[PDB]
Order: structure tokens, then sequence, then C-alpha cells
């Protein structure tokens, strides 16, 4: 979320970029496809070569877009509305990607403005090209639809009184699969059965029961958990997908008949949005 | 690819039961549902447009079965995936220029499949060897891309 | 880990040009300033309150320096980055309880830093080389997780 001083911060930053902006942008570019070549599947129809014409207009295309972003990052989500549909229903970036670009324009600006990237830029542009690539994937599936939520009541509503025994279960395949979120439990017993696990998915299960009963208001309703996870827990973000994909494994083994393809779907919508408010106070 | 003894059994003891018609079908359809712009490589399956649309077509069922067999045939092979999937690899890359974070999406949605079909007996410790075997075949298939 | 030989020169040649203890000290506390969440480790440095007072903390640069001392000695190890960080892998797993998610944004910031220090020599070829470097150094530290 952008702080005032953070909109300070870059509107002083991309001021300096100035004219150069689309040259700026054309030479992200070039460094995401030599750095990232994986990038390059999405412009088979280019010619990638250094200097090229199509890759130029690339550059200042999006150089252009984020001038706008600039100029409205009180407003984002409007004005980058139709770039928002153009990579949702047509571009199909995995957004995987905006990351890559993101750290790519960061190198450029970094490159090109040494009296102006002090720490404190730093950190705000790197939150402010998170935001814009948050706002660009926002249509992609484009948060909980009263369908979504139905479906979300319906299945929690039957895992019912197991949501704690689901939960634990959750953390104990998640602790298997991805042995580096054990690094946030060092004084935990994680042998199998253990009742700090247990506890633990329980607190993880009745917060998400909090979650479902308020789901048109979680911010507010998952408010002291998002403080707690950002100030003091500090769990880095990725470790979130983690758990939600267990969690959905748990859920699709104790649900044969209520894990349908469209409410599999909502239910990772749902687990995302939490995640999201969950990490939204981290920075 | 290492596997220990245990994590080897699990994955071979369930594969025996896998029907690769159902199973291969079903988790490439779910793909398209759950993570929709993975619709963007097949523009002429069809209709695609609800979740009924997908699981139901056909080419995505055809195509689901051919993805999972050739998988299947990388389980054979689980200390050299890289060598077993070179050529699929340059397939995926210079021909289809599919982004490879698309097969973890999908090894992920296998996993559940997995799950969803056989529910207990998709325990913590299988799962577990699964998720190494579908990391180890999406970085095999990534492998060869430039 | 795989460079061809014009990026090993390429990595070379500027590090030759680069202050450990600036740089190292740099690094780390961008890493705190931008990606705050990473400070969980080091609440016994002190004053973390500010921008200015994680780049002034003498505890932050002391830090920062042996982080990239060791780094630096990786680079004249480029052909078996996993071995020569093997015991430094188990301790920040077993003793130390640091996600090798931190690895790669340290990784990542050390790369803007490279950029902001050394302007147009830092070209996207350079860039790509280093890119590689710090990936494979990330990998080398979290070989031994469990
Ligand atoms: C901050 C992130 C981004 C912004 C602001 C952005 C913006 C834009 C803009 C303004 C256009 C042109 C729209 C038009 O002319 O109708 C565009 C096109 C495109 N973008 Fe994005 N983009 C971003 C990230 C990405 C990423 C990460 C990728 C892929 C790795 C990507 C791939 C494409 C493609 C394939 C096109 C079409 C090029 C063509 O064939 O003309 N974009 N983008
Ligand atoms: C859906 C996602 C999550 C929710 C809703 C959630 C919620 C909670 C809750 C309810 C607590 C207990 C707070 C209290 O003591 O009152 C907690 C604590 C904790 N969470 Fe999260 N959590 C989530 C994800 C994660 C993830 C992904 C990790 C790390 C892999 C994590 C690590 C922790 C830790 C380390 C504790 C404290 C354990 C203790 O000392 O008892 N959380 N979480
Ligand atoms: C473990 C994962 C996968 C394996 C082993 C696999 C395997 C294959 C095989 C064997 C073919 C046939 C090539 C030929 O007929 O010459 C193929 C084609 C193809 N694959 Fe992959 N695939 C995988 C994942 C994916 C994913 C996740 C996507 C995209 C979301 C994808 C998209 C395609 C496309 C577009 C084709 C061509 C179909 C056509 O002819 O219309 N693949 N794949
Ligand atoms: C490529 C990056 C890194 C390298 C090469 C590295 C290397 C080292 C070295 C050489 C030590 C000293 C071990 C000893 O006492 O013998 C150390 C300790 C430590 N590192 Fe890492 N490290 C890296 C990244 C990180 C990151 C990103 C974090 C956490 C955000 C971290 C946290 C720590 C901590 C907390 C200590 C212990 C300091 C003390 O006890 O005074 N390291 N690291």
């Amino acid at each position: 979320m952008l702080s005032p001083a953070d909109k300070t911060n870059v509107k002083a930053a991309w001021g300096k970029v100035g004219a150069h902006a689309g040259e700026y942008g054309a030479e992200a570019f070039e460094r995401m496809f030599l750095s990232f070549p994986t990038t390059k599947t999405y412009f088979p129809h280019f010619d990638l070569s250094h200097g090229s014409a199509q890759v130029k207009g690339q550059g200042k295309k999006v150089a252009d877009a984020l001038t706008n972003a600039v100029a409205h990052v009180d407003d984002m989500p409007n004005a980058l509305s139709a770039l928002s549909d153009l990579h949702a229903h047509k571009l199909r970036v995995d957004p995987v990607n905006f990351k890559l670009l993101s750290h790519c324009l960061l190198v450029t600006l970094a490159a090109h403005l040494p009296a102006e990237f002090t720490p404190a830029v730093h950190a705000s542009l790197d939150k402010f090209l998170a935001s814009v690539s948050t706002v660009l994937t926002s249509k992609y599936r484009g948060v909980l639809s009263p369908a979504d939520k139905t479906n979300v009541k319906a299945a929690w509503g039957k895992v019912g009184a197991h949501a704690g025994e689901y939960g634990a279960e959750a953390f104990e395949r998640m602790f298997l699969s991805f042995p580096t979120t054990k690094t946030y439990f060092p004084h935990f017993d994680l042998s199998h059965g253990s009742a700090q696990v247990k506890g633990q998915g329980k607190k993880v299960a009745d917060a998400l029961t909090n979650a479902v009963a308020h789901v048109d208001d979680m911010p507010n309703a998952l408010s002291a958990l998002s403080d707690l996870h950002a100030h003091k827990l500090r769990v880095d973000p990725v470790n979130f997908k983690l758990l939600s994909h267990c969690l959905l494994v748990t859920l699709a083994a104790h649900l044969p008949a209520e894990f349908t393809p469209a409410v599999h779907a909502s239910l990772d919508k749902f687990l995302a949005s939490v995640s999201t408010v969950l990490t939204s106070k981290y920075r | 690819m290492h596997l220990t003894p245990e994590e080897k059994s699990a994955v071979t003891a369930l594969w025996g039961k896998v029907n690769v018609d159902e199973v291969g079908g079903e988790a490439l359809g779910r793909l398209l549902v759950v993570y929709p712009w993975t619709q963007r490589f097949f523009e002429s399956f069809g209709d695609l447009s609800t979740p009924d649309a997908v699981m139901g077509n056909p080419k995505v069922k055809a195509h689901g079965k051919k993805v999972l067999g050739a998988f299947s045939d990388g389980l054979a092979h689980l200390d050299n995936l890289k060598g077993t999937f070179a050529t699929l690899s340059e397939l995926h890359c210079d021909k289809l220029h599919v982004d490879p974070e698309n097969f973890r999406l999908w090894g992920n949605v296998l996993v559940c499949v997995l799950a969803h079909h056989f529910g207990k007996e998709f325990t913590p410790p299988v799962q577990a060897a699964y998720q190494k075997v579908v990391a180890g075949v999406a970085n095999a298939l990534a492998h060869k891309y430039h």
C-alpha cells in the first residue's frame, strides 16, 4: 500500500526519468529477455535483437503507461483499466513474469539514477511496481463473485467441526512437501501427531472460519492477524501460497463430492484473497 | 532425481492404480478452469467458457491423456528426467512457446486431482513424494529453454 | 554451476572493482529496508527504526561484509558452488532457521546495488551473468535444507 511519502518518492524519481522513459523501458525489456529467457515465450512474433524497433516501441508503450500510473497514483485501478483488461483476457501473461520485469526496471533505474536511487526511494519504487503488477493482474480471475462466495460457504460448511483437524493435516502436508516452511517453527515438535501442530492447525482453521463468516469484510476481521504476521512473525509471503495449496489438497482428500472444478476454483481464489489480506501490512 | 526407497515405493505403488485417461483429462481440465490464463495455448480446442464446457471438452480430454501419458513414461526413468524430456523440452520452447511456469501449475493441479480421486490413501508422505516428482518433471521440461 | 568463459570473465572483471566492505554493508541494509520482514533475524542488532538507522547501523554493516566476503570467496569456486557452500547451507537450516527465500531477495538486492554502483558499466549481458551467479549461490545455500 502506497504511503503518501511513497508517492512523493516515485514522482521524484519518475520526473528525473523524464524524457528518457521510453529508452529506459526498452532497456528494461532487453535486460529481462537476457536475464530471464523464459519471458521471451510471450514475444515469439518480435525481432528480439538489440535495438529492434519492436522492442523500442514496446518500451515506450510500457513507459507511457507507468507515467499514467505515476500521474494517477491514487486511482491506479481506474487509470490502468484498459490495460488490466488486455493482459487478463488477451495477452494472458503468467503473473510471475511481472515480478521479473519489475526487477529489471529497478535495475535500469539504478543504473541511470545514481543521485536519486537512495534506499528509501528504492523501497518506494519496488512497492509502486508491485502495486502496478497487482492492478494489471487483478482481472485474471477477478476477486470473489457471489457464486464464488456461495461455493466457499457451502464447502466450508461441510468441513464444519472437522475444520481444526484439516488445518493440522494441511500444516503436516506442508512441512513434509515444502521443508523450508519448517524454518518458522524451530521451537515445535513437528512429528506426526504433534499437539503443537494440532494447536496451530486449529487456530488457522478458526481464523479461516472467521474469514468465511466475514467474507465481504475480510481486512477488518483479519486486521489483528495481518499485524501479527507483518511485524512479529514476519513469514515470507511466498509461503502463503504453499499452505494454500496444501489446504486445497487436504480438502480434496476429505470432500470427494464437494470438491468440483468450480468449487476448487472458488476456493483457490478465496485462499489467495486471504493471503493478500494477511500480507497487506508487510511494507 | 534421487528419491528415497520409501518415496519411490509410494509413487510407483499409487501409479499402478491410476487410469491415465481419466486422471489426465481431469488434471488438464482443472488447470484451464482454475487458472484460465492457461487457456491461451488452446484457442483451437473449442468452447472453454464454463467449467462444464471445459471438463467435457473432448479435445481437452484427449490432450490431457497425452500429457499424462508422457509423464507416465517419465516415471520409468526417474534417474534421468533431464535426458528423458530433452526433446519435449525443446519442443515446448522452440515451437510451442510455453512459459515453463505452466508446468508447475499443472503439477500442483495434478496433485490436487490425485488427492481427490484417492482420498485418505493419498497421505502426507505420499503427497510429498509426488511433489518432488512433479517439481523434477517441470524442471526437466524447462531445461532446454533458451 | 555452468557459465560460459565469457560470462565468467565478465563477473570476475567487475568484481575486481568492488569494495567488499562497502557494497556488503549496503546490500544488507537495503535488503532490510526494502523487504523489512527480513529484519526478523537481527533484533539483537539494535536500532532498525528507519532507513537511515538501518543503513548506518554498525552491526548491520559488519554482518553485510561477512556475508559478502563469503560470497566473494565463492566466486573463485563457480564450478563447485554446492560443495563450497554445503556447510553454510546446513548451518542456515539447522541452527539459524533462515528461509531460503531470503537468499533470493538478497541476490536481487545485490544486483540493484551493483547497477547503482557501476551505472552504464553494468550492461544487460553483465547483469545476465550476475543473475545466474546469485541464483546459483542461492540454490547452493538452499541445497542442504531438510
Ligand atoms: C509493469 C508491467 C507492464 C505494463 C505497464 C505493461 C503494459 C503494456 C502496454 C501499454 C502494452 C500495449 C497495449 C496496446 O498497445 O494495446 C503491452 C503489451 C504487451 N505486453 Fe504488457 N505490460 C507490462 C508487463 C508485461 C509483461 C511482464 C509481459 C510479458 C513477459 C508483457 C507482455 C506484453 C505483450 C506480449 C504485449 C503485446 C505486444 C505486441 O504484440 O504488440 N507485459 N503491455
Ligand atoms: C491462511 C494463512 C494463515 C492464517 C489465517 C494464519 C493464522 C494464524 C493464527 C490464527 C495464528 C495464531 C496467533 C495467536 O497466537 O493468537 C498464527 C500464528 C503463526 N503463524 Fe500464521 N497463519 C497463516 C499462514 C501462516 C504461514 C504460511 C506460516 C508459516 C509457514 C505461518 C506461521 C505462523 C507462526 C510461526 C505462528 C506462531 C506459532 C506459535 O508460536 O504458536 N502462518 N497464524
Ligand atoms: C508434465 C507436463 C507436460 C508434458 C509431459 C507434456 C507433453 C506433451 C506432449 C507429449 C505433447 C505432444 C507433442 C507432439 O505431438 O509432437 C505436448 C503438446 C502440447 N503441450 Fe505439452 N506437456 C506438458 C505440459 C503442458 C502444459 C502445462 C501446457 C500448456 C498450458 C502444454 C501445452 C501443450 C500444447 C499447446 C501442445 C500442442 C497441442 C496441439 O498439437 O494442439 N503442455 N505436450
Ligand atoms: C548468499 C547470502 C549469504 C551468505 C553467503 C551468508 C553467509 C554467512 C556467513 C559466512 C555466516 C557466518 C557463519 C559462522 O558463524 O561461521 C552467516 C551467518 C548468519 N547469516 Fe548468513 N549468509 C547469507 C545470507 C543470509 C541472509 C539473507 C540472512 C538473513 C536475512 C542471513 C542470516 C544470517 C544470520 C542471522 C547469521 C548469524 C550471525 C551471528 O550469529 O552473529 N544470512 N551468514
